[PDB]
C-alpha cells in the first residue's frame, strides 16, 4: 500500500485467484479519484462481507477469513479509504455492499465489484505525497501490461477518465495470439516479430524475438522475461540474450523480446544459461 | 377482378399530386409522385375508371388518352377549402389522426375529389370514414416523434450528446460523420444492401488499426471540392487536399489484401490521381498562409518569372540590414532603426536626443514626438524597385493561383466520387471497430414479422452507466405479438422497449447489434407515442389508422383521462384493436394494473414485468424481465428516493393505507 | 439573542463560494457571493462562530480576524467527493430535489463542511435532512421549465413564434428587440422601476405615430460601438451611425412636449453629439463600400494630400481615353482598345486580323489567342505615376481611416449611454402601442401575497385564435390560496393557470396587462411542473423544498404512479403540504376526481372547474371557470374529437360501462 | 349581391340594427377566401337560426321571420355559399350554428358571428367575374370608411390576411372626435382641419373643412357629405361648397371636407343651398 499502481495489481490478482476471466478496470486521474474493478469470478456471501471490513467479528465465528488471503488484503485498504464493494455468489443470490461500519443489499450479476475514492482518507500526508495523475496511470498501465502477457487467456479492459484505452481480448485454445500481442505492444513490435520455441525435456521456452537487421532502438523498449507466471530479474538471463545478439551481428544494438520459461521447483542451473542462448541464435539465421 | 375506380390529379411548381377513391367499397387514398415519370407509372397502376383534373393541368400527355376525363375549376383544388370539407366528413378538427397532414399537393387533389364526390353520390357515404397515404418508399417510415425520441441525432431538448450518433460517431473525417448520420435517418429493406455492409464489417474487423489513422489526414475533402467549384478555395484547403492524395497509394495497398467483393469495389472507386498529387507538391509550399492575398503560397522552382521578380525583392532583406549597420556604426548612433511606413515609405529613425547628432547627409522625411526620421539617396532609389518587384511577383502569384483552379476542375467529377468513396470507408471501418470494441453480433432476417433477441442490451445506456446494465432477452412472432408490461418507474420498462427499436434500426442499416443473438423479420414502419392531453388523443389515432402486420408499434404509458377509469376504458379498446385486428408487433407499457387481464381474455397476448426488490433500507431495481404481470405499486418507493422530503412521504403512505382499507 | 453557527468558504478563478450550518437546529444552507465585496457583506451577516477554509484561500483579508479559523486540505473541497457524500446524507442520487444542483462553488464549500461535520459531531444528525439556497437575487426566480414552458422566447420545440416575445416584438431596432427579451428573463421587485415604465407607457400612448419611424433609422447602434472599440468597424457601419446622429435633433423636438418626469429623463440621456455628426458628414461619402481595403470611403474636401494624389490619379481616366481615340483614329483600326493587366501593365490591344496594320511604333508586350497587345513610350511612363499615385492615395486613405477611430473613441462612454437610452425608448414606445392596440390595463400592487383579476385574458392565445377567447376572473388571497381544478382535457385548465403566470410576469416588468382590472401582491419565485416519471417525482420535490408564502406555484396534472391510486396517494399529501405549511398562492390542476374532497377537509382550499357541454353526444368547451368541482369524466368525448376512428370509440364506451357495473 | 364590397356593407348594417357597438370584421384575400363579421349586438335563438336558411318558417316554426329583414338577407347569401353562422342571445343560452339544411350547437359570448368561404360555390360564372384580391379590399375599406364617419360611436376593427389594418376606436358622449378622425383620414387631413358649425333653426351643419391656402390635391381625395346617417348625391350641394372655395381664393384647387346635415323628415329647398354657402365661407376668413 505505497503507490496507486500497487493497489491495482493486488486487487487484479485477487480476482484472478477467484477464477475470473473478465476483469474490467475503470480508473480516473492517476487512480486518485477512482479505481473500479469489476470481476466475474467467484463471488462472496452476505455473512462473509460483514467481517472482511467491520475490527471484532472473528472473535469466535473464527472461520471464514479462512476463505482468502484476498480477504486479508481487503481489510488493509478499507479502514483507510472511502471503499465501496458489491458482490453476488453462485446463483439466485442478492448482491450485497459495504461502506467505510455499515452494510446493506443491492442488485448485481454473479461476480464482484470494488470502488475506491482516493485511498488515504484519514492520512493528510500520505495522499499529499501521491505523484502526478498522468505518470501514475503509466505505472498502472505497465503493471497491467505485464499481467496481460503472462495470462493470454483473461479478458482485461482498461479505461481512463471514462474513455476506454485498452481492451485486451483473451485468446482461446486453438486461437489467435496476434490480436492480443499487437494490442499490447503496438503495431511496431508485431512487424519484426520472429517466434522462438526451444525444448530439451523439462526446459520449455516460448516467445518472440525481433529481427536485429531491421530493429531500431524504438523497438528495444520491450524487454520482458517471465518464469511460471511472474518476471524475476537476474543477471544470468541478461547475458544469454545479448551474447546471441552480439554474435549474430557485431553491431550490438538493443534487442527486442518477450519470452516465457517453464520448469520444475528450484530457485536459481548452469544449463539454464546455455539452453536459452542456443534457442535464440538458431531462430535468427 | 374489376378496378372500377375514381381518381384526382393536380400540379404545382414542385411536382404532381394524386388521390384515389372507390364508392362500392369506400377506400380513400393519397400519394405524391415526386417526378413526371413516377406519376405516369402510378396512373396505369391504379387504372381509374374516371379522372378529375384541374383546368390548369399542363402535362396533358399523361392523361389525354385516359378513360373518363373531367375538367374542373381551380378554386376547388384550394388547400384550405379542401382541409375544411375533409374535417367535416371524418368528424375531426385535424388530419393528424390520419398521418397525411404534410401532403398538401395530394390534399389539394383530394379536396376537389371530395367536393365532386359530395355532389355526384349523395348516397350513403359514411363508409368513407378514413384516408391513408400510399407511401411510395415502403422501405422504413418514421414520424417526427420517432426521429427525436429514439435520439438518433437530436436529444430530447435539442442538444447533441446521449444520442445513437454520439456512440457511433468515432469517425475520423467530417464527411464520414455526416454520412453516418444520413444512414440512420435512412435505413432500407433491400437484403443485398444489408449483406454487403455486414460482410464488409467482418472482413475489416482485423484491419481496423492501419486504416482509421490514414483517413483522418484526408480532412474534409467533400467541402473543399465545393470551394473549388466556386473558386473560393484557400491555400490551406489545397494543402490538406495535397496531403489527402499522398494517402491514396497507401490505402490502395492496405485494401488490396482485404478479401471481399464489396471491399474491392470501394477499393477501385477510391481513385488514384497521381497527376494532381505531383502538381501540388511542386506548386505549393509545405505549410502555406491562410490567404492568397499576402503571398507566400506558390513555391520556388514552380515558375521562372515568379522566382525572377522574387530575387529582386529578395535582394531587399539583406540590403536594408547592411544599410542599417553601415549607417549606425559610421555615425555611432545606437538608436538608429530601419523601418517602413505605407504612406511615406522607407526611413531611418533616430531618437529625439540623438537627432541633433545625425550627419545630415540625412534629409528629414517625417517628424515624430520623440524621434526624427530621415531618408538618404541610397534608400530612395532602392525603395522603388523593391516594392514594385514584390508587386509584380505578388500580382503574378495571383495569376498563377487562378490558373491552379483551371488545372484541377477537369477531374472534379472523379474527385466527387473519391470523396463519396472515402467517406463510405470511414463509416464501414468505424462500424467494424464499434462492433469489435463494443462486442456486437450480426443479425439475421426472416420472411414474416418477428423478433428473437438473446441477452439484448441498450447501446446508448450501457455506456453512460459505469455499472452493470442488466441485459434481457425477447421473443416475438406473429403468434406472440403483444407484451403487457407493469411495474415500477425507472423499473426499466421504456428501456426494455426502446432497446428493441434501436436494435431493429441498426439491423436495417446493415450494422452489427448489441446482443448475443438476433433474428428479425421485415419491418415497414416505426411508430412512437410518449406520455403528455391535447397531445395524447390526437396522436394515438395516427398510429391506429396507419399501422400494419409488418409494423412496429411502441406505446408508452397512455391513458391520462379526465378521471380515474375513463382513461383505462380507452387503453383496453386500444390494445384489443392492435392485437386482434392489426396483429402488429406491439409493446405496451402501462401503469394501469388492470390491463394485465387481457392474456386470459385475448389469445396471442402475454404478461411480463420489471421485477424490483424492497429490503434492508431501500429499493434495488433488478431491471430483469420476467413472465407474468408486476406484483404491486412501487410509486411511493420511487418518489422518496429521487429526493422528496421525508415529511411528505409519511402523509402519502398514510393515504395509501386508507385506499387499501376500502377493499 | 446571538448567533452560534458554523460555515465554510472557498475560491476559484470565477468567484467565491459559501455554506452555513447549525448542529443545535439542523439548518443547512448554501450561497454564491458573486464579487469580493458581496462575499464580505455575507460573512458579517451570518457571523459564524467557526469558519472552515481551504489551505489555498487567497483573500485572507476577509477572514483573518474572524473567530474560529480552521485550515483544511484542498482535496476535501473536491466537487464530486462532495456531491457523493451529500447524496448519502439526504438518501438520494441527486440534489435536484433541493434546487441547488447548479451551485458548484458553494457545493465545494459544503462538501468539506459535511466531511468535517461527519467526523466532528458523530451525534444525532438526521435533523440535517435538507439544504436550500440563500438566493441573493430575491427579485424573481425562474427555473429551466418556467423559461421554456411559458414560451417567453423559446417555443416548446425550439422555434421562435407563438411566444410572448413574438407578440410584443414590434420594436424597430435590434438593440431594442434584444433589450425587450432581457427584460422578460429579468423582472425586478422595486416598485419605483415598475411605476416609471407604466407612467412612461401612458404619456407616450398618443405620440406612438411620430416616434417609431425615427428610431428605426438609428439601426443597430449597440453592436457598431463594439466594432469601434475593437477597431473592426466597417465603412457602412459609420454611415448608419452618421444617419443615427441626424435623428437626435428631431427626437429632442418630439419628446419636449411629452409631460412626464421619466420621459424627460430619457430625453436628456439621449444626448446630442453634434460634434461627431459634423465630422462624418465631411469625412465619409454618402454611400461608401463594404470594406476600407479597396478605397472610395474618405471624401474629397476632407483632406489636402488625399485630393492631391487623387488629382494625379484622376488625371488618368481622361488621358487613357485620349490615347485610345488619338491612336485608333490616327491609324484607322476600330478594334483598338485601351485596357489593363495586373502582371504585364497597361497595353494597346488590336485584333489578330488588324495586328498586321499597326504602325512600326508599337512594341509587342503580350501575345494572345486572337489579338496582339502593344505598348508605346507615352503609355509606359504615364503607367508609373498613375498606379503609384493611387497607391499613395489609397495608403493615405487607410491612415486617415485609422485616424477616425482615435477621434471617436473619447466619447465612447457617452455613446454607450446614448445607445442604451435609444434602445429603452424603442422598448417603451413599443409597449405603449401594444397596451393601446391590444387593450391592456395597468396593474396595482399590494403588501401581502394576493391576486385579483377581472376578465383576464391569455395574451398569446387570444391573437392566433380568430374567434372568441373566453376571458375569466380570478381571486386569490392569503386566506383563499389554493384552487383545485377538475374537468375535461382541452377544457382550458392549463390555460387558466398559465394566463395567470404571464399576467404576474408582465406586472413585474412594468408593462400593462390583458384584463379589466389587476390587483397583485409581491411575488418572489415562480415554479413550474408539466406532465411527463424519473422526470416527475424528481422535480415535484424541488418546488416543495424551496417555495414560500410569497411564491407562485403551478401544478399541472401530477400523479402518474405505477398503478391506479398509488399516484392519487401522492397528490393528496402533496396538496396538504403546500396549502397547510407553505400557504403559497397555488393552482392545482388534476384529473384525479377524488381530490375535490379537500375544501371540506382543508381550510383555505376551494373547488373550481372548466365546465363543458354535451348535446346529442358532441361537445362545446365553454372554457368558462365556475365554482365547485367538475361534473364528470370527459375523456372519451375528447378522444373521439381529436381524430380517433368511431369504431374504436364504441368498444371503449362499452368497456366504460363494464367498469361502472363493478359498483 | 354583385361585388364582395356589397356583401360586407349589408352584414355590417345588419349588426348595427341589432344594437352592436363592437363589430370586428376579419377579411382575407379581397374577401374571396374569408369574410368574418363578429358582432356583440342582440343574438338569435336556436329555432330562429334553423329556418333563416334551412319557406314554411312562418307556418311550422312560425311568425319568427318577423324578427328581422336581416333574416331575409341571410338566406340570399347562405344558399349560394359555404356559410357558417354562430349566435347566442339574451342570457344563459348556448351558442348555435348552421351550414347552407344542417344545424348544431357550440360555445360563444352573447352576440353573433358570420363566416364565409368565397360566396359563390355553385355558380361557375359569377365567381369567375370576381377580380382582384387587393383591389376588392380597397372597395371594402372605402365602404367601411363611409359607415365609420357616420357612426363615431361604434368600434370597428378591420384586418386583412390575418394582420390588422384598421382599428377604429369609438367616441364616447362628451369625448374626443380627433382620435377617430386622425385614424380614418390619416394625420394629413387632421393638420389643416378647420371645424364648421352653422345653424338656422332646423337646419344644422356640423363637420370640417380644410384651410385652402395650404391645401393640396393630395388632401382633396376626401369629399364626403352625409344627411341624417347616409350619403346622397345631388349636384346642388356640389356647387355650394365650390362657390365658397372659388370666391375665397380665385385659384379653384380641389377642396377637402367632411360634413353632416341634419333636418326633419321632409325632402324638398332653395334655402338648402344658401344656408351651406354662408356657413363655409365665414369659417375661412
Ligand atoms: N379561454 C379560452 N378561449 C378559447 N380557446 C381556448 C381557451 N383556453 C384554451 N383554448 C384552446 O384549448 C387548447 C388547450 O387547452 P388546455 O388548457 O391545455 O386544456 P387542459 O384542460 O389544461 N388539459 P390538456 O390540454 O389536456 O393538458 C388550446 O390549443 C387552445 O387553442
Ligand atoms: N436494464 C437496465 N440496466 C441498467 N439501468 C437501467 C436499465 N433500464 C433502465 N435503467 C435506468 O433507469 C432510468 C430511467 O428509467 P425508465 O425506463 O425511463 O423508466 P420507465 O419505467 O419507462 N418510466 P418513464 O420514464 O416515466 O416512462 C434510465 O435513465 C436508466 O439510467
Amino acid at each position: 500500500v505505497e503507490r496507486p499502481a500497487s493497489v491495482v495489481k493486488e486487487l487484479v490478482e485477487n480476482s484472478l485467484d477467484a477464477g475470473a476471466t473478465r476483469i474490467d478496470i475503470d480508473i480516473e486521474r492517476g487512480g486518485a479519484k477512482l479505481i473500479r474493478i469489476r470481476d466475474n469470478g467467484s463471488g462472496i456471501k452476505k455473512d462473509e462481507l460483514a467481517l472482511a471490513l467491520a475490527i471484532a467479528s472473528l472473535d469466535d465465528l473464527e472461520a471464514i477469513i479462512s476463505l482468502g488471503f484476498r480477504g486479508e488484503a481487503l481489510a488493509s485498504i478499507s479502514s483507510v479509504s472511502r471503499l465501496t464493494l458489491t458482490s453476488r455468489t453462485a446463483e439466485q443470490q442478492e448482491a450485497w455492499q459495504a461502506y467505510a461500519v455499515t452494510v446493506k443489499p443491492a442488485a448485481h450479476p454473479v461476480g464482484t465489484t470494488l470502488e475506491v475514492l482516493d485511498l488515504f482518507y484519514n492520512t493528510p500526508a500520505r495522499r499529499k505525497f501521491l505523484r502526478t495523475e498522468k505518470t501514475e496511470f503509466n505505472h498502472i498501465d505497465e503493471i497491467i501490461r505485464r499481467i496481460a502477457l503472462a495470462r493470454f487467456d483473461v479478458t482485461i479492459n482498461l479505461s481512463h477518465n471514462g474513455k476506454i484505452v485498452r481492451q485486451y481480448r483473451a485468446v482461446p485454445e486453438g486461437g489467435q495470439k496476434e490480436r492480443r500481442l499487437g494490442a499490447i505492444l503496438g503495431t511496431a513490435f508485431l512487424e519484426q516479430a520472429l517466434a522462438i520455441e526451444w525444448q530439451h525435456g523439462d526446459l520449455t521456452l516460448r516467445g518472440w524475438v525481433a529481427d536485429p537487421n531491421h530493429t531500431t532502438p524504438a523497438l528495444a523498449e520491450i524487454q520482458y522475461f517471465y518464469v511460471n507466471g511472474r518476471m524475476m530479474r537476474d543477471r544470468l538471463i541478461n547475458h544469454a540474450i545479448r551474447q546471441a545478439y552480439e554474435d549474430k551481428l557485431g553491431a550490438d544494438q538493443q534487442p527486442a523480446f518477450v519470452l516465457y520459461l517453464e520448469i520444475d521447483p528450484h530457485q536459481v542451473s548452469r544449463l539454464v544459461h546455455d539452453f536459452i542462448y542456443q534457442g535464440v541464435l538458431s531462430v535468427l539465421q | 377482378r374489376q378496378d372500377n375506380l375514381l381518381a384526382a390529379i393536380w400540379q404545382d411548381s414542385k411536382g404532381f399530386g394524386y388521390a384515389t377513391l372507390d364508392i362500392s367499397s369506400g377506400r380513400f387514398r393519397l400519394s405524391e409522385p415526386a417526378d413526371r415519370e413516377t406519376m405516369a407509372a402510378e396512373l396505369q397502376r391504379t387504372n381509374p375508371a374516371e379522372l378529375l383534373y384541374a383546368e390548369d393541368f399542363a402535362e396533358m400527355s399523361l392523361i389525354e388518352g385516359r378513360r373518363g376525363l373531367r375538367r374542373r375549376p381551380l378554386w376547388e383544388f384550394e388547400i384550405d377549402t379542401a382541409r375544411q370539407q375533409l374535417n367535416l366528413q371524418f368528424g375531426t378538427r385535424d388530419l393528424v389522426g390520419f398521418g397525411v397532414e404534410n401532403a398538401p399537393r395530394g390534399l389539394s387533389a383530394a379536396g376537389a375529389l371530395l367536393q365532386y364526390a359530395k355532389c355526384t353520390q349523395r348516397t350513403t357515404l359514411p363508409h368513407i370514414r378514413s384516408i391513408t397515404m400510399e407511401r411510395e418508399q415502403d422501405s422504413i417510415i418514421m414520424d417526427a416523434a420517432t426521429r427525436r425520441n429514439l435520439e438518433i441525432t437530436q436529444n430530447l431538448a435539442g442538444g447533441a450528446e446521449n444520442t445513437l450518433a454520439s456512440v457511433l460517431d468515432s469517425t475520423v473525417t467530417p464527411m464520414g460523420s455526416r454520412m453516418l448520420k444520413r444512414w440512420l435517418h435512412m435505413p432500407v429493406r433491400d437484403t443485398r444492401v444489408l449483406l454487403e455492409r455486414q460482410q464488409t464489417i467482418g472482413a475489416l474487423q482485423d484491419f481496423t488499426a492501419g486504416l482509421q489513422p490514414v483517413l483522418r489526414q484526408v480532412g474534409d475533402l467533400e467541402r473543399i471540392l465545393a470551394r473549388l467549384a466556386l473558386r473560393t478555395a484557400r491555400p490551406r484547403d489545397l494543402a490538406r487536399m495535397r496531403h489527402a492524395f499522398q494517402q491514396l497509394p497507401e490505402l490502395r495497398a492496405q485494401l488490396e489484401t482485404v478479401d471481399s467483393a464489396p471491399v474491392q469495389a470501394l477499393r477501385e472507386k477510391m481513385g488514384e490521381f497521381a497527376e494532381l498529387r505531383d502538381l501540388l507538391e511542386r506548386a505549393i509550399i509545405d505549410t502555406p498562409p491562410v490567404l492568397v492575398r499576402d503571398g507566400g503560397v506558390i513555391a520556388s522552382g514552380y515558375n521562372e518569372e515568379l522566382d525572377e521578380w522574387r530575387a529582386l525583392a529578395d535582394g531587399a532583406t539583406d540590403y536594408l540590414e547592411r544599410l542599417e549597420v553601415r549607417e549606425r556604426e559610421r555615425t555611432g548612433l545606437d538608436t538608429l532603426k530601419v523601418g517602413f511606413n505605407a504612406v511615406h515609405g522607407y526611413y531611418i529613425q533616430i531618437s529625439r536626443g540623438q537627432s541633433h547628432l545625425a550627419p545630415i547627409n540625412y534629409m528629414r522625411r517625417q517628424t515624430l514626438k520623440n524621434a526624427e526620421r530621415y531618408i538618404i539617396p541610397e534608400l530612395k532609389e532602392y525603395e522603388d524597385k523593391v516594392l514594385t518587384s514584390k508587386g509584380k511577383a505578388l500580382a503574378l502569384e495571383k495569376q498563377l493561383y487562378e490558373e491552379l483552379f483551371d488545372l484541377l476542375l477537369p477531374h472534379l467529377e472523379a474527385l466527387q466520387q473519391s470523396a463519396s468513396a472515402l467517406a463510405e470507408l470511414d463509416v464501414l471501418v468505424n462500424l467494424a471497430e464499434r462492433a469489435y470494441t463494443l462486442n456486437y453480433t450480426s443479425p439475421t432476417f426472416i420472411d414474416k414479422p418477428g423478433i428473437r433477441i438473446t441477452e439484448g442490451r441498450h447501446p446508448v445506456v450501457e455506456q453512460v452507466l459505469n455499472e452493470p446494465f442488466i441485459a434481457n432477452p425477447l421473443n416475438l412472432s406473429p403468434q406472440r405479438r403483444m407484451l403487457i408490461i407493469t411495474g415500477p418507474n425507472m423499473g426499466g420498462k421504456s428501456t426494455y422497449m426502446r432497446q428493441t427499436a434501436l436494435i431493429a434500426l441498426m439491423a436495417y442499416i446493415g450494422s452489427y447489434v448489441p446482443a448475443q443473438k438476433v433474428e428479425i423479420g421485415p419491418i415497414d414502419r416505426i411508430f412512437t407515442r410518449v406520455g403528455a392531453f391535447m397531445v395524447e388523443m390526437t396522436e394515438t389515432a395516427n398510429i391506429l389508422h396507419n399501422a400494419t402486420e409488418y409494423s412496429l408499434v411502441l406505446m408508452d404509458e397512455i391513458g391520462r383521462g379526465t378521471s380515474t377509469y375513463d382513461g383505462l376504458s380507452l387503453a383496453w379498446a386500444v390494445a384489443e384493436n392492435l392485437a386482434n385486428k392489426i396483429k402488429a408487433l406491439t409493446l405496451f407499457a402501462t401503469h394501469y394494473f388492470e390491463l394485465t387481464q387481457l392474456p386470459e381474455k385475448m389469445e396471442g397476448v402475454a404478461n411480463v414485468h420489471l421485477d424490483a426488490l424492497e429490503h434492508g433500507d431501500t429499493i434495488a431495481f433488478m431491471h430483469s424481465v420476467q413472465d407474468g404481470a408486476a406484483s404491486k405499486s412501487y410509486g411511493l418507493a420511487v418518489a422518496a428516493l429521487a429526493g422528496v422530503p421525508k415529511e411528505v412521504i409519511k402523509r402519502a403512505r398514510q393515504k395509501l393505507r386508507e385506499l387499501e382499507s376500502i377493499s
